[PDB]
Protein backbone atom coordinates (compact mmCIF):
# COMPACT_ATOMS: atom_id res chain seq x y z
CA UNK A 1 0.00 0.00 0.00
CA UNK A 2 1.28 3.45 -0.55
CA UNK A 3 1.13 4.26 3.25
CA UNK A 4 3.52 1.11 3.65
CA UNK A 5 6.81 3.55 3.70
CA UNK A 6 5.06 5.89 6.46
CA UNK A 7 5.59 5.76 10.33
CA UNK A 8 2.52 4.69 12.02
CA UNK A 9 3.08 7.99 14.24
CA UNK A 10 3.13 10.22 11.26
CA UNK A 11 0.13 8.76 9.62
CA UNK A 12 -1.92 9.71 12.66
CA UNK A 13 -0.19 12.89 12.47
CA UNK A 14 -1.12 13.66 9.15
CA UNK A 15 -4.65 12.45 9.70
CA UNK A 16 -5.25 15.01 12.20
CA UNK A 17 -3.78 17.91 9.65
CA UNK A 18 -5.95 16.69 7.13
CA UNK A 19 -8.90 17.00 9.26
CA UNK A 20 -8.00 20.35 10.27
CA UNK A 21 -7.47 21.09 6.59
CA UNK A 22 -11.07 19.11 5.51
CA UNK A 23 -9.43 16.75 3.29
CA UNK A 24 -11.26 13.78 4.37
CA UNK A 25 -10.22 11.38 1.44
CA UNK A 26 -6.46 12.25 2.52
CA UNK A 27 -7.67 11.57 6.33
CA UNK A 28 -9.18 8.46 5.32
CA UNK A 29 -5.90 7.00 3.57
CA UNK A 30 -3.69 8.00 6.13
CA UNK A 31 -6.04 6.01 8.42
CA UNK A 32 -6.10 3.14 6.44
CA UNK A 33 -2.44 2.79 6.44
CA UNK A 34 -2.56 3.07 10.17
CA UNK A 35 -4.79 0.69 10.64
CA UNK A 36 -2.64 -1.72 8.02
CA UNK A 37 0.29 -1.46 10.56
CA UNK A 38 -1.70 -3.91 12.31
CA UNK A 39 -1.39 -2.49 15.64
CA UNK A 40 -5.11 -2.02 18.00
CA UNK A 41 -6.35 1.63 17.68
CA UNK A 42 -6.64 3.75 20.60
CA UNK A 43 -9.88 5.79 21.51
CA UNK A 44 -8.74 8.52 19.33
CA UNK A 45 -7.39 6.62 16.56
CA UNK A 46 -10.51 4.33 16.18
CA UNK A 47 -12.42 7.99 16.13
CA UNK A 48 -10.11 9.26 13.56
CA UNK A 49 -10.99 6.82 11.51
CA UNK A 50 -14.46 6.96 12.09
CA UNK A 51 -14.27 10.43 11.32
CA UNK A 52 -12.61 10.25 7.90
CA UNK A 53 -14.47 7.40 6.47
CA UNK A 54 -17.99 9.07 7.76
CA UNK A 55 -16.99 12.53 5.90
CA UNK A 56 -15.86 10.49 2.73
CA UNK A 57 -19.18 8.04 2.37
CA UNK A 58 -21.42 10.93 3.60
CA UNK A 59 -20.09 13.00 0.14
CA UNK A 60 -20.88 10.21 -1.93
CA UNK A 61 -24.57 9.14 -0.56
CA UNK A 62 -25.50 13.09 -1.11
CA UNK A 63 -24.33 13.12 -4.58
CA UNK A 64 -25.78 9.19 -5.42
CA UNK A 65 -29.07 10.74 -3.83
CA UNK A 66 -29.09 13.49 -6.33
CA UNK A 67 -28.51 11.53 -8.86
CA UNK A 68 -30.99 8.98 -8.16
CA UNK A 69 -33.36 11.55 -8.03
CA UNK A 70 -32.94 13.17 -11.19
CA UNK A 71 -32.63 9.08 -12.52
CA UNK A 72 -36.42 8.37 -11.31
CA UNK A 73 -37.80 12.06 -12.57
CA UNK A 74 -36.09 11.08 -15.82
CA UNK A 75 -38.71 7.50 -15.94
CA UNK A 76 -41.75 9.33 -15.47
CA UNK A 77 -44.39 9.70 -17.99
CA UNK A 78 -43.88 12.42 -20.33
CA UNK A 79 -40.19 12.97 -19.12
CA UNK A 80 -38.16 13.29 -22.93
CA UNK A 81 -35.40 10.55 -23.31
CA UNK A 82 -31.83 11.53 -22.72
CA UNK A 83 -29.90 8.23 -23.15
CA UNK A 84 -28.05 6.37 -20.70
CA UNK A 85 -25.66 9.29 -19.22
CA UNK A 86 -27.79 9.50 -15.74
CA UNK A 87 -27.80 5.91 -15.08
CA UNK A 88 -24.37 5.81 -15.99
CA UNK A 89 -22.81 8.52 -13.62
CA UNK A 90 -25.45 7.08 -10.60
CA UNK A 91 -23.61 3.91 -11.19
CA UNK A 92 -20.09 5.58 -11.53
CA UNK A 93 -20.96 7.05 -7.82
CA UNK A 94 -22.42 4.13 -6.85
CA UNK A 95 -19.93 1.68 -7.98
CA UNK A 96 -17.07 4.38 -5.86
CA UNK A 97 -19.23 4.70 -2.94
CA UNK A 98 -19.23 0.37 -2.52
CA UNK A 99 -15.73 0.46 -3.23
CA UNK A 100 -15.38 3.02 0.41
CA UNK A 101 -17.86 0.83 1.63
CA UNK A 102 -15.96 -2.29 0.82
CA UNK A 103 -12.95 -0.94 2.03
CA UNK A 104 -13.91 -0.05 5.60
CA UNK A 105 -15.78 -3.73 5.81
CA UNK A 106 -12.05 -5.13 4.76
CA UNK A 107 -10.20 -2.99 7.59
CA UNK A 108 -12.55 -4.32 10.04
CA UNK A 109 -12.48 -8.05 8.68
CA UNK A 110 -8.65 -7.87 8.59
CA UNK A 111 -8.46 -7.47 11.66
CA UNK A 112 -9.98 -5.05 13.76
CA UNK A 113 -12.78 -6.83 15.04
CA UNK A 114 -11.52 -10.07 16.01
CA UNK A 115 -8.34 -8.27 17.51
CA UNK A 116 -11.09 -6.03 20.24
CA UNK A 117 -11.47 -7.40 23.46
CA UNK A 118 -12.83 -4.45 25.34
CA UNK A 119 -16.54 -3.65 24.68
CA UNK A 120 -15.55 0.03 23.98
CA UNK A 121 -13.66 -1.12 20.98
CA UNK A 122 -15.73 -4.14 19.94
CA UNK A 123 -19.06 -2.27 19.98
CA UNK A 124 -17.77 0.58 18.04
CA UNK A 125 -16.15 -1.64 15.41
CA UNK A 126 -19.41 -3.57 14.96
CA UNK A 127 -21.19 -0.60 14.88
CA UNK A 128 -19.44 0.32 12.44
CA UNK A 129 -19.93 -2.89 10.44
CA UNK A 130 -23.10 -2.53 10.67
CA UNK A 131 -23.20 0.98 9.75
CA UNK A 132 -21.14 0.46 6.27
CA UNK A 133 -22.89 -2.85 5.45
CA UNK A 134 -26.41 -0.34 5.66
CA UNK A 135 -24.81 2.15 3.01
CA UNK A 136 -24.45 -0.64 1.19
CA UNK A 137 -27.97 -1.55 1.45
CA UNK A 138 -29.16 2.03 0.88
CA UNK A 139 -27.93 1.60 -2.66
CA UNK A 140 -28.88 -2.47 -3.34
CA UNK A 141 -31.08 -3.41 -5.79
CA UNK A 142 -30.06 -7.18 -6.78
CA UNK A 143 -29.90 -11.14 -5.97
CA UNK A 144 -28.22 -10.01 -2.53
CA UNK A 145 -29.69 -7.30 -0.81
CA UNK A 146 -31.59 -9.36 1.41
CA UNK A 147 -28.31 -10.51 2.63
CA UNK A 148 -26.68 -7.05 2.72
CA UNK A 149 -29.67 -5.90 5.43
CA UNK A 150 -29.16 -9.21 7.21
CA UNK A 151 -25.19 -8.13 7.69
CA UNK A 152 -26.13 -4.83 9.42
CA UNK A 153 -28.47 -6.55 11.27
CA UNK A 154 -26.49 -8.82 12.33
CA UNK A 155 -23.72 -6.36 13.32
CA UNK A 156 -25.52 -4.12 15.03
CA UNK A 157 -27.38 -7.22 17.27
CA UNK A 158 -24.04 -8.09 18.55
CA UNK A 159 -22.95 -4.61 19.18
CA UNK A 160 -26.29 -4.27 20.91
CA UNK A 161 -26.31 -7.49 22.64
CA UNK A 162 -22.56 -6.39 24.16
CA UNK A 163 -23.35 -3.04 24.63
CA UNK A 164 -26.41 -3.82 26.95
CA UNK A 165 -24.02 -6.12 28.90
CA UNK A 166 -21.37 -4.19 29.27
CA UNK A 167 -22.30 -0.43 28.75
CA UNK A 168 -24.09 1.98 30.99
CA UNK A 169 -27.43 3.25 29.23
CA UNK A 170 -25.58 6.53 29.13
CA UNK A 171 -22.43 5.29 27.35
CA UNK A 172 -22.10 7.37 23.65
CA UNK A 173 -20.93 4.94 21.97
CA UNK A 174 -23.89 2.92 23.21
CA UNK A 175 -26.19 5.84 22.46
CA UNK A 176 -24.59 6.11 19.06
CA UNK A 177 -25.25 2.62 18.14
CA UNK A 178 -28.90 2.98 19.15
CA UNK A 179 -29.51 5.79 17.07
CA UNK A 180 -27.74 4.08 14.18
CA UNK A 181 -29.89 0.71 14.64
CA UNK A 182 -32.80 2.63 15.17
CA UNK A 183 -32.14 4.42 11.95
CA UNK A 184 -31.64 1.18 10.06
CA UNK A 185 -34.89 -0.63 11.04
CA UNK A 186 -36.91 3.20 10.00
CA UNK A 187 -34.74 3.14 6.82
CA UNK A 188 -33.95 -0.50 5.74
CA UNK A 189 -35.36 -2.78 7.46
CA UNK A 190 -39.06 -1.13 6.90
CA UNK A 191 -39.82 -1.26 10.25
CA UNK A 192 -40.31 1.95 12.10
CA UNK A 193 -42.51 0.94 15.31
CA UNK A 194 -38.98 -1.32 16.40
CA UNK A 195 -36.68 2.34 15.63
CA UNK A 196 -39.14 4.15 16.89
CA UNK A 197 -39.23 1.84 20.28
CA UNK A 198 -35.70 1.67 20.58
CA UNK A 199 -35.21 5.41 20.16
CA UNK A 200 -37.74 6.01 23.18
CA UNK A 201 -36.52 3.34 25.24
CA UNK A 202 -32.99 4.18 24.89
CA UNK A 203 -33.59 7.87 25.40
CA UNK A 204 -35.82 7.15 28.51
CA UNK A 205 -32.63 4.64 30.31
CA UNK A 206 -30.70 7.34 29.27
CA UNK A 207 -32.00 10.19 30.76
CA UNK A 208 -32.63 7.58 34.28
CA UNK A 209 -28.64 7.41 34.05
CA UNK A 210 -27.57 10.88 33.81
CA UNK A 211 -27.57 11.56 37.38
CA UNK A 212 -24.65 9.56 37.91
CA UNK A 213 -22.18 11.76 35.84
CA UNK A 214 -20.14 14.42 35.66
CA UNK A 215 -20.87 17.83 34.09
CA UNK A 216 -18.25 16.91 30.92
CA UNK A 217 -20.30 13.19 30.76
CA UNK A 218 -23.64 14.65 30.56
CA UNK A 219 -22.80 16.86 27.92
CA UNK A 220 -21.29 14.14 25.59
CA UNK A 221 -24.55 12.25 26.65
CA UNK A 222 -27.38 14.76 26.08
CA UNK A 223 -26.42 15.88 22.75
CA UNK A 224 -26.56 12.08 21.24
CA UNK A 225 -29.65 12.00 23.42
CA UNK A 226 -31.00 14.81 21.82
CA UNK A 227 -30.70 13.33 18.26
CA UNK A 228 -32.23 10.31 19.61
CA UNK A 229 -35.28 13.16 19.91
CA UNK A 230 -34.69 14.71 16.96
CA UNK A 231 -35.19 11.32 15.10
CA UNK A 232 -38.42 10.87 17.52
CA UNK A 233 -39.90 13.78 16.29
CA UNK A 234 -39.20 13.69 12.61
CA UNK A 235 -41.18 9.99 13.14
CA UNK A 236 -43.95 11.18 15.23
CA UNK B 1 -32.86 12.72 6.64
CA UNK B 2 -32.39 11.20 10.16
CA UNK B 3 -29.91 11.80 12.46
CA UNK B 4 -26.77 8.74 12.72
CA UNK B 5 -23.52 9.29 14.38
CA UNK C 1 -7.26 10.05 -22.06
CA UNK C 2 -9.69 8.05 -19.68
CA UNK C 3 -12.39 10.01 -21.15
CA UNK C 4 -11.76 9.90 -24.59
CA UNK C 5 -14.14 7.06 -25.03
CA UNK C 6 -16.68 9.05 -24.18
CA UNK C 7 -19.03 11.34 -26.76
CA UNK C 8 -18.50 15.17 -26.26
CA UNK C 9 -21.92 15.89 -25.36
CA UNK C 10 -21.69 13.39 -22.71
CA UNK C 11 -19.17 14.47 -21.34
CA UNK C 12 -21.32 18.42 -21.30
CA UNK C 13 -24.55 16.43 -19.81
CA UNK C 14 -22.23 14.69 -16.75
CA UNK C 15 -20.41 17.47 -16.42
CA UNK C 16 -23.16 19.47 -15.57
CA UNK C 17 -24.90 16.12 -13.63
CA UNK C 18 -21.82 16.40 -11.95
CA UNK C 19 -22.18 20.07 -10.76
CA UNK C 20 -25.54 19.47 -9.58
CA UNK C 21 -24.25 16.72 -7.12
CA UNK C 22 -21.45 19.06 -6.13
CA UNK C 23 -18.73 16.48 -7.37
CA UNK C 24 -16.07 19.44 -8.91
CA UNK C 25 -13.49 16.81 -9.41
CA UNK C 26 -15.50 14.72 -11.64
CA UNK C 27 -16.87 17.89 -13.25
CA UNK C 28 -13.30 19.22 -14.09
CA UNK C 29 -12.28 15.79 -15.69
CA UNK C 30 -15.26 15.80 -17.69
CA UNK C 31 -14.84 19.04 -18.67
CA UNK C 32 -11.22 18.49 -19.76
CA UNK C 33 -12.03 15.18 -21.65
CA UNK C 34 -14.63 17.62 -23.56
CA UNK C 35 -11.88 20.58 -24.43
CA UNK C 36 -9.51 17.34 -25.18
CA UNK C 37 -12.31 16.86 -28.00
CA UNK C 38 -10.71 19.66 -30.54
CA UNK C 39 -13.43 21.81 -30.71
CA UNK C 40 -14.26 24.98 -29.72
CA UNK C 41 -16.19 25.71 -26.66
CA UNK C 42 -19.66 27.52 -26.54
CA UNK C 43 -20.21 30.23 -23.74
CA UNK C 44 -22.01 28.09 -21.41
CA UNK C 45 -19.24 25.38 -22.06
CA UNK C 46 -16.73 27.54 -20.51
CA UNK C 47 -18.53 28.58 -17.82
CA UNK C 48 -18.28 24.59 -17.09
CA UNK C 49 -14.64 24.34 -17.18
CA UNK C 50 -14.64 27.62 -15.23
CA UNK C 51 -16.60 26.67 -12.18
CA UNK C 52 -15.51 22.99 -11.93
CA UNK C 53 -11.04 24.03 -11.82
CA UNK C 54 -11.88 27.08 -9.91
CA UNK C 55 -14.03 24.86 -7.11
CA UNK C 56 -11.67 21.74 -7.28
CA UNK C 57 -8.35 24.32 -6.66
CA UNK C 58 -10.61 26.72 -4.41
CA UNK C 59 -10.53 23.49 -2.30
CA UNK C 60 -6.92 23.21 -2.41
CA UNK C 61 -5.96 26.50 -1.58
CA UNK C 62 -7.67 26.76 1.25
CA UNK C 63 -6.14 23.58 2.59
CA UNK C 64 -2.80 24.98 1.71
CA UNK C 65 -3.11 27.71 3.34
CA UNK C 66 -4.52 25.91 6.68
CA UNK C 67 -1.36 23.62 6.45
CA UNK C 68 0.95 27.02 6.05
CA UNK C 69 -0.43 28.28 9.09
CA UNK C 70 0.15 25.63 11.13
CA UNK C 71 3.43 25.25 9.64
CA UNK C 72 4.12 29.05 10.24
CA UNK C 73 3.41 28.73 13.56
CA UNK C 74 5.97 25.73 13.78
CA UNK C 75 8.62 27.70 13.33
CA UNK C 76 7.95 30.25 15.73
CA UNK C 77 10.31 30.74 18.93
CA UNK C 78 9.03 28.16 21.43
CA UNK C 79 7.03 25.91 19.67
CA UNK C 80 8.32 22.14 20.17
CA UNK C 81 9.65 20.13 17.33
CA UNK C 82 7.32 17.70 15.64
CA UNK C 83 9.12 16.58 12.94
CA UNK C 84 8.72 16.78 8.98
CA UNK C 85 5.43 16.14 8.76
CA UNK C 86 3.36 19.44 8.36
CA UNK C 87 5.98 20.44 5.45
CA UNK C 88 5.41 16.65 3.78
CA UNK C 89 2.02 17.33 3.96
CA UNK C 90 1.84 21.04 2.95
CA UNK C 91 4.13 19.79 0.12
CA UNK C 92 1.68 17.07 -0.74
CA UNK C 93 -1.10 19.40 -1.15
CA UNK C 94 0.48 22.18 -3.07
CA UNK C 95 1.70 19.31 -5.63
CA UNK C 96 -1.59 18.36 -6.16
CA UNK C 97 -2.31 22.06 -6.61
CA UNK C 98 0.09 22.57 -9.25
CA UNK C 99 -0.69 19.67 -10.70
CA UNK C 100 -4.24 21.37 -11.16
CA UNK C 101 -3.14 24.77 -12.60
CA UNK C 102 -0.91 22.79 -14.62
CA UNK C 103 -3.35 21.04 -16.39
CA UNK C 104 -5.72 23.84 -16.85
CA UNK C 105 -2.87 25.84 -18.45
CA UNK C 106 -2.20 23.23 -20.47
CA UNK C 107 -6.04 23.18 -22.10
CA UNK C 108 -5.50 26.80 -22.47
CA UNK C 109 -1.97 26.46 -23.93
CA UNK C 110 -3.61 23.18 -26.27
CA UNK C 111 -5.50 25.02 -27.69
CA UNK C 112 -8.10 26.56 -26.25
CA UNK C 113 -6.54 30.49 -26.32
CA UNK C 114 -4.95 30.02 -29.77
CA UNK C 115 -8.32 29.28 -31.72
CA UNK C 116 -10.29 31.81 -29.80
CA UNK C 117 -10.73 34.85 -31.78
CA UNK C 118 -13.72 36.44 -30.53
CA UNK C 119 -13.13 38.92 -27.38
CA UNK C 120 -15.47 37.23 -25.34
CA UNK C 121 -13.75 33.99 -25.94
CA UNK C 122 -10.25 35.00 -25.63
CA UNK C 123 -9.96 37.67 -22.82
CA UNK C 124 -12.02 34.48 -20.69
CA UNK C 125 -9.47 32.47 -21.38
CA UNK C 126 -6.33 34.60 -20.84
CA UNK C 127 -8.49 35.82 -17.47
CA UNK C 128 -8.12 32.03 -16.80
CA UNK C 129 -4.29 32.11 -17.41
CA UNK C 130 -3.78 34.82 -15.40
CA UNK C 131 -5.50 33.40 -12.39
CA UNK C 132 -3.82 29.93 -12.41
CA UNK C 133 -0.66 31.24 -13.01
CA UNK C 134 -1.83 33.94 -9.81
CA UNK C 135 -2.40 30.34 -8.12
CA UNK C 136 1.18 28.85 -8.67
CA UNK C 137 3.00 32.34 -7.78
CA UNK C 138 0.77 31.52 -4.32
CA UNK C 139 2.66 29.13 -3.57
CA UNK C 140 6.05 29.79 -5.59
CA UNK C 141 9.29 29.92 -3.64
CA UNK C 142 12.12 29.77 -5.96
CA UNK C 143 14.38 30.84 -8.72
CA UNK C 144 10.81 31.12 -10.79
CA UNK C 145 8.79 33.14 -9.06
CA UNK C 146 8.95 36.48 -10.64
CA UNK C 147 8.60 34.69 -13.89
CA UNK C 148 5.40 33.58 -12.78
CA UNK C 149 3.94 36.74 -11.98
CA UNK C 150 5.09 38.28 -14.70
CA UNK C 151 3.46 35.19 -16.68
CA UNK C 152 0.20 36.27 -14.34
CA UNK C 153 0.52 40.11 -15.09
CA UNK C 154 1.43 39.44 -18.68
CA UNK C 155 -2.12 36.55 -19.28
CA UNK C 156 -4.06 39.41 -17.69
CA UNK C 157 -2.47 42.15 -19.59
CA UNK C 158 -3.49 41.08 -23.07
CA UNK C 159 -7.30 40.23 -21.82
CA UNK C 160 -7.49 43.96 -19.95
CA UNK C 161 -6.31 45.91 -23.63
CA UNK C 162 -8.87 43.34 -25.50
CA UNK C 163 -11.50 43.78 -23.01
CA UNK C 164 -11.54 47.65 -23.46
CA UNK C 165 -11.00 47.60 -27.14
CA UNK C 166 -14.06 45.51 -27.57
CA UNK C 167 -16.33 44.86 -24.72
CA UNK C 168 -18.47 47.17 -22.85
CA UNK C 169 -17.74 48.67 -19.32
CA UNK C 170 -20.31 46.35 -18.00
CA UNK C 171 -19.57 43.65 -19.49
CA UNK C 172 -19.24 40.69 -16.85
CA UNK C 173 -16.31 39.39 -18.00
CA UNK C 174 -14.57 43.03 -18.52
CA UNK C 175 -15.44 43.47 -15.05
CA UNK C 176 -14.81 39.83 -13.74
CA UNK C 177 -11.17 40.25 -15.07
CA UNK C 178 -10.60 43.35 -13.35
CA UNK C 179 -11.94 42.34 -10.00
CA UNK C 180 -9.71 39.62 -10.45
CA UNK C 181 -6.30 41.70 -11.88
CA UNK C 182 -7.04 43.88 -9.15
CA UNK C 183 -6.35 40.89 -6.43
CA UNK C 184 -3.26 40.00 -8.94
CA UNK C 185 -1.81 43.77 -7.77
CA UNK C 186 -3.19 43.97 -4.03
CA UNK C 187 -1.85 40.09 -3.40
CA UNK C 188 0.64 38.94 -5.41
CA UNK C 189 2.32 41.67 -7.17
CA UNK C 190 2.53 44.22 -3.87
CA UNK C 191 1.22 47.24 -5.75
CA UNK C 192 -2.04 47.89 -3.43
CA UNK C 193 -2.53 51.37 -4.75
CA UNK C 194 -2.70 49.85 -8.59
CA UNK C 195 -4.95 47.19 -7.20
CA UNK C 196 -7.80 50.40 -5.64
CA UNK C 197 -7.28 52.73 -8.43
CA UNK C 198 -8.64 49.40 -10.73
CA UNK C 199 -11.12 48.41 -9.43
CA UNK C 200 -12.09 52.46 -8.27
CA UNK C 201 -12.22 52.91 -11.80
CA UNK C 202 -13.69 49.92 -13.25
CA UNK C 203 -16.94 50.54 -10.59
CA UNK C 204 -16.77 54.15 -11.80
CA UNK C 205 -17.08 53.35 -15.80
CA UNK C 206 -19.72 50.50 -15.51
CA UNK C 207 -21.91 52.76 -13.70
CA UNK C 208 -21.54 55.44 -15.71
CA UNK C 209 -22.68 52.69 -18.67
CA UNK C 210 -25.65 51.15 -16.36
CA UNK C 211 -28.17 53.19 -18.29
CA UNK C 212 -28.01 51.14 -21.89
CA UNK C 213 -28.53 48.06 -20.26
CA UNK C 214 -32.14 45.69 -19.49
CA UNK C 215 -32.77 44.32 -16.35
CA UNK C 216 -31.18 41.15 -16.51
CA UNK C 217 -28.26 42.57 -17.93
CA UNK C 218 -28.29 45.17 -14.89
CA UNK C 219 -28.63 42.75 -12.47
CA UNK C 220 -25.57 40.40 -13.58
CA UNK C 221 -23.25 43.51 -14.14
CA UNK C 222 -24.39 45.28 -10.68
CA UNK C 223 -23.43 41.68 -8.52
CA UNK C 224 -19.66 41.96 -9.89
CA UNK C 225 -19.49 45.73 -9.51
CA UNK C 226 -20.74 45.01 -5.69
CA UNK C 227 -17.68 42.83 -5.33
CA UNK C 228 -15.55 45.26 -6.52
CA UNK C 229 -16.82 47.76 -3.89
CA UNK C 230 -16.54 44.86 -1.24
CA UNK C 231 -12.92 45.01 -1.93
CA UNK C 232 -12.11 48.52 -1.77
CA UNK C 233 -13.66 48.43 1.30
CA UNK C 234 -11.47 45.85 2.74
CA UNK C 235 -8.67 47.87 0.78
CA UNK C 236 -9.49 51.49 2.56
CA UNK D 1 -9.50 37.11 1.71
CA UNK D 2 -10.82 39.38 -1.29
CA UNK D 3 -13.66 38.57 -3.28
CA UNK D 4 -12.58 36.74 -7.40
CA UNK D 5 -14.77 35.35 -9.78
C1 LIG E 1 -13.08 6.10 21.36
C2 LIG E 1 -14.50 6.44 21.80
O1 LIG E 1 -14.91 6.24 22.96
N1 LIG E 1 -15.27 7.06 20.92
C3 LIG E 1 -16.61 7.53 21.27
C4 LIG E 1 -16.77 9.04 21.21
C5 LIG E 1 -17.96 9.47 22.06
C6 LIG E 1 -18.22 10.96 21.93
N2 LIG E 1 -18.38 11.33 20.51
C7 LIG E 1 -19.51 11.90 20.03
O2 LIG E 1 -20.38 12.18 20.83
C8 LIG E 1 -19.73 12.21 18.54
N3 LIG E 1 -19.47 11.07 17.69
C9 LIG E 1 -19.84 9.72 17.91
C10 LIG E 1 -19.35 8.74 17.03
C11 LIG E 1 -19.68 7.41 17.23
C12 LIG E 1 -20.44 7.06 18.32
CL1 LIG E 1 -20.83 5.39 18.57
C13 LIG E 1 -20.94 7.98 19.21
C14 LIG E 1 -20.62 9.33 19.01
C15 LIG E 1 -18.85 13.42 18.18
C16 LIG E 1 -19.25 13.97 16.84
N4 LIG E 1 -20.68 14.32 16.76
C17 LIG E 1 -21.56 13.19 17.11
C18 LIG E 1 -21.21 12.64 18.46
C19 LIG E 1 -17.17 11.04 19.73
C20 LIG E 1 -16.88 9.56 19.77
C1 LIG F 1 -19.64 32.59 -21.52
C2 LIG F 1 -19.69 33.88 -20.72
O1 LIG F 1 -20.07 34.97 -21.22
N1 LIG F 1 -19.40 33.81 -19.43
C3 LIG F 1 -19.52 34.97 -18.55
C4 LIG F 1 -20.57 34.82 -17.46
C5 LIG F 1 -20.99 36.20 -16.95
C6 LIG F 1 -21.96 36.08 -15.79
N2 LIG F 1 -21.37 35.24 -14.72
C7 LIG F 1 -21.16 35.69 -13.47
O2 LIG F 1 -21.55 36.82 -13.21
C8 LIG F 1 -20.48 34.87 -12.37
N3 LIG F 1 -19.22 34.30 -12.81
C9 LIG F 1 -18.21 34.93 -13.57
C10 LIG F 1 -17.12 34.15 -14.01
C11 LIG F 1 -16.13 34.73 -14.78
C12 LIG F 1 -16.24 36.05 -15.14
CL1 LIG F 1 -14.99 36.77 -16.11
C13 LIG F 1 -17.28 36.85 -14.73
C14 LIG F 1 -18.27 36.28 -13.95
C15 LIG F 1 -21.47 33.78 -11.92
C16 LIG F 1 -20.99 33.14 -10.64
N4 LIG F 1 -20.74 34.12 -9.57
C17 LIG F 1 -19.81 35.18 -9.96
C18 LIG F 1 -20.27 35.86 -11.21
C19 LIG F 1 -21.11 33.88 -15.19
C20 LIG F 1 -20.11 33.91 -16.32
MG1 LIG G 1 7.64 2.02 12.73
MG1 LIG H 1 -24.63 -0.82 -9.49
MG1 LIG I 1 -34.67 -5.38 21.70
MG1 LIG J 1 -18.43 12.08 -31.44
MG1 LIG K 1 6.91 22.69 -3.36
MG1 LIG L 1 -4.12 50.86 -16.72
Amino acid sequence: GAMGSMERASLIQKAKLAEQAERYEDMAAFMKGAVEKGEELSCEERNLLSVAYKNVVGGQRAAWRVLSSIEQKSNEEGSEEKGPEVREYREKVETELQGVCDTVLGLLDSHLIKEAGDAESRVFYLKMKGDYYRYLAEVATGDDKKRIIDSARSAYQEAMDISKKEMPPTNPIRLGLALNFSVFHYEIANSPEEAISLAKTTFDEAMADLHTLSEDSYKDSTLIMQLLRDNLTLWT
Amino acid sequence: FPATV
